[PDB]
């Protein structure tokens, strides 16, 4: 569930 | 909606400006390893070139993960295959490694990926690709790769889905009014347009067959565990 969620946000 | 005022120059400008940056880099296993090293590290300038490409923050943080996690070795290859343009017969992956066709051939499988990129970054080249046009390609290669794998069953992602062709346009327009400063018939222009799209779909095709390269290559637990690389595995 997330980094690319996390950088993308 | 800003997306989609801005013009062939104010675009290409924005397009520029979002330009990641040149990465240097740092057995099968480690050939494997080295790629991955990279391709794991271009995997968040990527992230941070898709937010400020037109139109994209304006989609949907749903639908912003899934253009990406559809197209992010399309990009990479996209991006590999035009650095790759000026050195014939070579990767180059970073300024620091310039892989060769027979160093692809460390890996399993992996010359053949390589025998695509390479062949490309020819047409490329002998079609003689500028950056403007690349900046261009790689938006478009961003926005319709997961364009047509949407959950289109919410009416918000059949906003989101006719938004992306309005910038899909856009974009074309960009790439033409681009094409016809060189000063080519409308012939030539088109005959570019094309020209360029098509690739495009044999970028899909290369990408496609190194996602799955890639995921074996997890399986055989030859790829080191770069978080980011793996999960962008892990969508397909
Ligand atoms: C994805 C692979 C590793 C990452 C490689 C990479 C790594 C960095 C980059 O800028 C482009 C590419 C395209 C080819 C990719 C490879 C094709 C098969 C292999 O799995």
């Amino acid at each position: 569930r997330x980094i690319x969620a996390r950088x993308x946000q | 909606s800003l997306a989609l005022s801005l013009t062939a120059d104010q675009m290409v400008s924005a397009l520029l400006d979002a330009e990641p940056p040149i990465l240097y880099s740092e057995s099968e296993a480690s050939m494997m390893g080295l790629l991955t090293n990279l391709a794991d590290r271009e995997l968040v300038h990527m992230i941070n070139w898709a937010k400020r490409v037109p139109g994209f923050v304006d989609l949907t943080l749903h639908d912003q993960v899934h253009l990406l996690e559809c197209a992010w070795l399309e990009i990479l290859m996209i991006g590999l295959v035009w650095r790759s343009m000026e050195h014939p017969g070579k990767l180059l992956f970073a300024p620091n490694l310039l892989l060769d066709r027979n160093q692809g051939k460390c890996v399993e499988g992996m010359v053949e990926i390589f025998d695509m990129l390479l062949a490309t970054s020819s047409r490329f080249r002998m079609m003689n690709l500028q950056g403007e046009e690349f900046v261009c390609l790689k938006s478009i290669i961003l926005l319709n790769s997961g364009v047509y794998t949407f959950l289109s069953s919410t009416l918000k992602s059949l906003e989101e889905k006719d938004h992306i062709h309005r910038v899909l346009d856009k974009i074309t327009d960009t790439l033409i009014h681009l094409m016809a400063k060189a000063g080519l018939t409308l012939q030539q222009q088109h005959q570019r347009l094309a020209q360029l799209l098509l690739i495009l779909s044999h970028i899909r095709h290369m990408s496609n067959k190194g996602m799955e390269h890639l995921y074996s290559m997890k399986c055989k637990n030859v790829v080191p565990l770069y978080d980011l690389l793996l999960e962008m595995l892990d969508a397909h």
